Order: structure tokens, then C-alpha cells, then sequence
RNA sequence: UAAGGUGAUAUGAACCGUUAUAACCGGCGAUUUCCGAAUGGGGAAACCCAGUGUGUUUCGACACACUAUCAUUAACUGAAUCCAUAGGUUAAUGAGGCGAACCGGGGGAACUGAAACAUCUAAGUACCCCGAGGAAAAGAAAUCAACCGAGAUUCCCCCAG
RNA sequence: UUUUGUAUAAUGGGUCAGCGACUUAUAUUCUGUAGCAAGGUUAACCGAAUAGGGGAGCCGAAGGGAAACCGAGUCUUAACUGGGCGUUAAGUUGCAGGGUAUAGACCCGAAACCCGGUGAUCUAGCCAUGGGCAGGUUGAAGGUUGGGUAACACUAACUGGAGGACCGAACCGACUAAUGUUGAAAAAUUAGCGGAUGACUUGUGGCUGGGGGUGAAAGGCCAAUCAAACCGGGAGAUAGCU
RNA sequence: GUUUAUUAAAAACACAGCACUGUGCAAACACGAAAGUGGACGUAUACGGUGUGACGCCUGCCCGGUGCCGGAAGGUUAAUU
RNA sequence: UGAGCCUUGAUGGAAGUGUGGACGCCAGUCUGCAUGGCUUUAAUGUUUGAUGUUCUAACGUUGACCCGUAAUCCGGGUUGCGGACAGUGUCUGGUGGGUAGUUUGACUGGGGCGGUCU
RNA sequence: GCUUGACUGCGAGCGUGACGGCGCGAGCAGGUGCGAAAGCAGGUCAUAGUGAUCCGGUGGUUCUGAAUGGAAGGGCCAUC
């Protein structure tokens, strides 16, 4: 027969999964030592809701934010100010705590996180495409202008 | 021996030689014992197989209630 | 209800009664030693012995009441293991034994018959065992009927030897 | 009474008195009798109970064929013939009787089988705890000492006290003969006889249960009972026999 | 020594000894539907079953038959599918 | 290790050097590495069987502890040994005088033996 | 020599049996063989060479077939 799971065995049985299990499914085993199964009429109607169920909190991350891209990519360009002296070196360096308030004001609590940014730019006054994302399969280029106040 | 669940026990037939006797015979079932619930602790309890399943096929817990009122 | 009575063998004795309260008959109640489920432990039934109370007490101590097992619940406890169960204590409830047939259920002979005897018969009888009631059991079609229909169970007559 | 046959010396009975064996139920069929008649009769039940009511139903007036089917015909056969069975036989319901059937089935009687209980106060084993064995013998092992050996063997006195050891009472048992044989006695008495510190013997209590026990074994013993105990039941077992 | 209590006390039963065989311990085996108990609070120098029956000198040939012990390759073969 | 699947290489795509291997019609393929331009059968997997080996977790424990409990019983718990074995139920073949019920004819110069039986 | 009468369906009336049953049989119907034809043939010169019933097996048939149509099964006939 086959029955559900609630772990991984080696076999195809991954957290919730419906097959290829052998006579006699545990009871000395697989169902009271660690996971279970008891599957019946009643047991998998609010189990196999799981799948149904799930798929919503998990698409919602690719639903609003997944092109959400242009909320935060719609504009050519953000642009802070700073200070420099040379041909545009700041002598700090803006990054993200100010791209971020800076986009946040405008609509944007972004964090520094998954954001490709590979250093703390602005240390030269001009455009910077820095790449941020918020979900695994999201992500967007936007690039960013240096000036000084 | 009367099997805690889906009770059952030595019921009495007879023999056959087909040739000539109608000698008496007597049954009994299963004897075997196992469970443990997974609400407090392993209790335990001699029952048939076919008295076993049954209890694991969608009670196995939801069928202790009956020896409570035994 | 009453002119008569204290049962019988059973008289005798000593008494009780007689123009509205002896005796007798009926209802309700009181008492009801001991043994016996026997139930405080025991036990060659009618007896041996004990724990906790109680009053009197001539204040010595004795007579009496309760203390069986088991289950439902409740209360208190409380192991191996944190808890938690197990187990212990208590209280109230009920059960236990005895019974004539009939009733339901568990188990279930052989003689005998077949002119022998193994299938088959006797027979689910005799017997054993559990359980209940004035009755049990059964009982409201997953019935039967045949294309018309009937309509729970139950028992009697018949269909038919 | 039983026989071919019995005065038979084959069976039964001492006598008397009382009791002692073809019944009963329903079914089926004949006979007699009564009712009614191509019709006869109700059952349970109801009941102003032996009425009356109730005709469910049973039997007969049609039979033939394995049947469908046909029908005073019908089967048979391909047959229209013949042959088989039928066709101007009154039945039916009571009542009394002859017989049969199912029953205990005229009455009495087995040896037995099966079911459930009672029995180890006899006896057989075994368990626990207690008791008994007058007297008289033999004289093992071990030991001491003397001899002896290089040392051990070995030997001699003595001490020692063994043994299902010896003779023999109690006690236990039963080999022989007589008597008893309606006994003193349902196994003994009399005179002898075997064992008698042992696999001994005995008191008290306990444990084994019937196809089961126990058995130094004879099928022996399990309460005067044993090739399957006693008591009650199935049970009026069955009895082609007396 | 034992035996037919109540017609048989024996040459019969027993016996110590001998032999075969089984049993590795939750032993074989036995009582028991089972639990359990005996064997044994023993453990192969032990326990059981069978036969012979001190001791002495011994105990020959037959494995065809039946039984038992080993093998189990191949033939035949149950339920089951 | 068979059989089925069915996903891939091998019966109807040109190199240069070295050298591995497999099949091979023995005019000669396929592929490894160092360097360069659908019919037949191998294996990963997956199913299903056959045997083995290992494991734990059922099952056993007439090993050792703790507790109930100042118990040899029982139970629950800790641990060790064994282990899907053993053991049991249902079904089934072989054994089976251990046990049970029975059968084992008549004629006959008695019965038997012999002989007979239509 | 020629053939298949070792035929199919019936059978007057008899013989013999306790019965089951057994035997004899002219004649009739349908189709046969042999003979020119009358006619003969329903196994062997006759008398032994045999087994009742039940349970089934095989073939045939609209006999029956449990609501109905079938079917299984049953009957009937033939036979083991
Ligand atoms: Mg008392
Ligand atoms: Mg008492
Ligand atoms: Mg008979
Ligand atoms: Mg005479
Ligand atoms: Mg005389
Ligand atoms: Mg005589
Ligand atoms: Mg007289
Ligand atoms: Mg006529
Ligand atoms: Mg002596
Ligand atoms: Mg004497
Ligand atoms: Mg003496
Ligand atoms: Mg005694
Ligand atoms: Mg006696
Ligand atoms: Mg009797
Ligand atoms: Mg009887
Ligand atoms: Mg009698
Ligand atoms: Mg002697
Ligand atoms: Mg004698
Ligand atoms: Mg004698
Ligand atoms: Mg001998
Ligand atoms: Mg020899
Ligand atoms: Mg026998
Ligand atoms: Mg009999
Ligand atoms: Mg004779
Ligand atoms: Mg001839």
C-alpha cells in the first residue's frame, strides 16, 4: 500500500506524500516511533487540505512581489547627495541606509539584504546600477545617481 | 481469548473425513498482543489480527472507548 | 367477633374472662439468640479469636455497634520517571445466596434404529453450565409474492405426510 | 410348559389371601350399524358452549400419459390398426369392532453403552510428623603394639565394633496338615512354619478418581464390588431368546 | 526381599551388575485444553526408556524382510497462485 | 540473480599522436583517458519473485536491576541476549492400536478344519 | 455365390415362476436381403456364457425448467 507522511525515510516519502509503503505500515514502527500515518476518510480531509492551502502563503511571495519590480525599478534612476573633492569621491559612503530611507520615503522599507550591491557605493558621484531583490525568484536592476548637496 | 476488540473465541465444529466421523472440533482465533498509544503511553492488549487491524485501520485510539465502558 | 378461654398428645394444677375492652380472626408495628451468601480473621455450621468505638461503671472491666470481596462515582493520597499513570485510604450506592415449571444463551452423549455397521438415526434429546421475567423470545421487511398483489412478531387449524 | 413325543427321573409351583400381563393416543384400511347422497363433512375459532355459527379445507362423482397435454378416452407407434390402463362400481361422515403404523405398545428379565456426582475410615503407592524391635551369637574395616622391609608388601596378638549377617520372643507374614464348610468366623481355630536393625514394622493426618488412580507385575488393589468402582440419571436401553 | 486381601509364595516380580538408546537444560519424558508442576532447586560420573538379571568363561554368522539412523541429488506428491 | 516495464548505447555520420577496454562477420566497429574538432542485447531506475547477509521495532527471554512491595506469583519500567527466527491460529501432506467405534457370512450328521455357495 | 433380418415399431395366444422376472410365438406396420417363384430370414441345432436397485457418465428430444426468456438440473429414449 501507501501512506502519508511526516518526515523523510528513505523511499519516496518526503514530508507529504502518499506512496509506496510496505504491509503492516509500522505501528511497530514509521507511525509510533516518529512519524505517523493513520490516513483513513477523515485524516487526510484535513491534511491533503494542506496542499490547496499552502500553495496560497507560498504564492502570495510570488504574487505581490514578484513583478514588483517597477514600484522600485519604474523610475531611470534614484538619486542621493553628498559630499566629494576629487572627481566625485565621497569621502564616507552612502549606501544603504540611504538608498534605502531615500526609496523607502518614497515607498520602500527595502532592507539590506538580498540586495546584489557588491560595496557600499556612492564613493564616486555618477550612476550606479545596483540590483536589489526581495524573494528568491525576485529581483530587480535600478540603478542609482550620486550627487553632492 | 475473547479478544479485546471485535470479540471472539472457541467456537465448536466438527471434523470430517469425508470418509466417515463427525467428530467435534473447536476452534479459537488468534491469540498476540501489541499497540501503543500515542496519547500517553504504550498501552497494551491481547487481540486477534483480524481483531488488530480494524482497530488500525481508523480506531487504534478511537476504540479504547469501548472497554471503558467494558 | 365475643361467652366463654391459657395449641396437641394432656389431663391435673394455678389462672383469665362473662348485658360496651378474656380468648380467637384480620391489618400495621415491636422484638427476632445462634449457624447458614455469612460479610471483622478463623473454622471438623451452630463454635475459637481480634481491631476501633460507646455507656455504665460498685469506675475492675465487661455487653453492644461497626470492620467481607467486588464494581460506579467522588474525595484524599501517591512508584518506577518531569509530569502522569500505576498502587493505597475513605464515603455513598449496588451486587453476592436461595429457589417448582416455563424462557433465552454456552457446551452436548450413548443405548437405540438401519433387523450387522462407519454416512445417516436416536437428537440438539438426556445431562452440565450462564442469565433474566412474570412471562421470556420475537417483532416492524435489504419479507413474500409474480407482473394481481399482500404486508411486523406471535400462537391455533390447514396446505401434507 | 415344551415338544415328534413326557407318569416321566425335563420345566414351574410348600399352602392360603391380595395384587400380577393385548391398554392408550392420533393416523390408515376393512366389517357391522346409523345419517345423508352425486354429493358427504367440517377444522381452528366465535359462541345467548354439548346448540347455532364457521365449509379454510379433506374425500368422491374421470381417467390416460414420465410430462406438456388430451379426456370417456388416453398412452403406445410414422400408424389412422391392435395392445396397456380406463369407461352406466355411490360415495361420504360418525359410532362399535378386526388389522396395520408411530409410540415402552401383552407383561417380567440381560450382559452392557453414555452423562453427572460420591468414594483412598479397606487397600496400593507416596508425603509430613511420632512410636517399636526380650534375650543369645558371629566377629569385617579402622587402630595400638611386637616381628619384618632400605621403604612399602606381609604377618601375629590385642582393641574395635560391621552386616538387606546368624538362633530366637514381642511385632510383621502366611509354607503344611487336621477341624470348621447351615462355622466361634463371609478366610478363622489348633499344631507346626518364614522375617525379626531392615527394600523392617506401626499410630495420626495428608495426596493420587474410574478408561482414571496405584501397582517389586497378580489384571493385583481402589470400602466383603474390579478385563474398567459406587450412587443417581438417559431408561420402560435392546432382547429375532426363556 | 515381592506377589494373586479370600484355592497359586513359585522356576514368576524385584535386585545389585551389564548393554543399547535418548536428553545441551525452558533437557528428554510425564500430568495438564492452558497457566503451571514433576524431572531437579538436579545439569551428561546427570536424568529418562528399553532389554538382560551376582559372579566366572563368554556372547559366533545373517542388514535379504520389518523397524530405526544418515543422505536427499533425481522421480512422485498437499494446501496454496 | 530470472521476468516485466521501459530510459538510455549496440542488426534495417570525416580526423592528427599515444595507449585502455568491450564486441567483433578477422579489409575490422563502439567507446575510456592523456591530447584535438521498433525486432536482438549492456546498464540507472523501478516493480515483482529466489535465495543469502545485516539491522530494530514487532515477537521471546525459565539473564541483571528499579518500582508497586520489608512477595518465590503478576504487572510496569531500565538493560543485556535472541529476532522477524521461534511460537501460535486457519488450512494442509506424512505419521498415528496411543485412543475410539466397529466388522470379521451361511451350509455342516455338534463346531471346527476341509469343501461348498450363481 | 449374393448379402446384413444379429432389422425398427407391435403382438392373438401360450408356457414357466411366491414375486422380480424368464421363455415361445403366428399375425400386423415401415423399410430390407436372398430366390424366376412358392417362400425364408426378428442371429447361431436347442438347452450354460450371468448381476436386480441406487449413484452417476455419453448422445438424442423445445417433455419439464421455482418472477419471465434462457440456462443448470429433472423426465423420456438409447447406451456405459
Ligand atoms: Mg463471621
Ligand atoms: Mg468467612
Ligand atoms: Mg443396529
Ligand atoms: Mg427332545
Ligand atoms: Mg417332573
Ligand atoms: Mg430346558
Ligand atoms: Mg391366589
Ligand atoms: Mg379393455
Ligand atoms: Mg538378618
Ligand atoms: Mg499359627
Ligand atoms: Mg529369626
Ligand atoms: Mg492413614
Ligand atoms: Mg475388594
Ligand atoms: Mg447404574
Ligand atoms: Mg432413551
Ligand atoms: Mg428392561
Ligand atoms: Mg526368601
Ligand atoms: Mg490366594
Ligand atoms: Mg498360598
Ligand atoms: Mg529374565
Ligand atoms: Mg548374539
Ligand atoms: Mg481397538
Ligand atoms: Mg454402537
Ligand atoms: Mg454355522
Ligand atoms: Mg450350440
Amino acid at each position: 500500500m501507501q501512506v502519508i507522511l511526516l518526515d523523510k525515510v528513505a523511499n519516496l516519502g518526503s514530508l507529504g506524500d502518499q506512496v509506496n509503503v510496505k504491509a503492516g505500515y509500522a505501528r511497530n514502527f514509521l507511525v509510533p516511533q516518529g512519524k505517523a500515518v493513520p490516513a483513513t476518510k477523515k485524516n487526510i480531509e484535513f491534511f491533503e487540505a494542506r496542499r490547496a492551502e499552502l500553495e496560497a502563503k507560498l504564492a502570495e511571495v510570488l504574487a505581490a512581489a514578484n513583478a514588483r519590480a517597477e514600484k522600485i525599478n519604474a523610475l531611470e534612476t534614484v538619486t542621493i547627495a553628498s559630499k566629494a573633492g576629487d572627481e566625485g569621491k565621497l569621502f564616507g559612503s552612502i549606501g544603504t541606509r540611504d538608498i534605502a530611507d531615500a526609496v523607502t520615503a518614497a515607498g520602500v522599507e527595502v532592507a539590506k539584504s538580498e540586495v546584489r550591491l557588491p560595496n557600499g557605493v556612492l564613493r564616486t558621484t555618477g550612476e550606479h546600477e545596483v540590483s536589489f531583490q526581495v524573494h528568491s525568484e525576485v529581483f530587480a536592476k535600478v540603478i542609482v545617481n550620486v550627487v553632492a548637496e | 481469548m475473547k479478544k479485546d476488540i471485535h470479540p471472539k473465541y472457541e467456537e465448536i465444529t466438527a471434523s470430517c473425513s469425508c470418509g466417515n466421523v463427525m467428530k467435534i472440533r473447536s476452534t479459537v482465533g488468534h491469540d498476540l498482543n501489541l499497540d501503543v498509544c500515542s496519547k500517553c503511553h504504550p498501552f497494551f492488549t491481547g487481540k486477534q489480527r483480524d481483531v488488530a487491524t480494524g482497530g488500525r485501520v481508523d480506531r487504534f485510539n478511537k476504540r479504547f472507548n469501548i472497554p471503558g465502558s467494558k
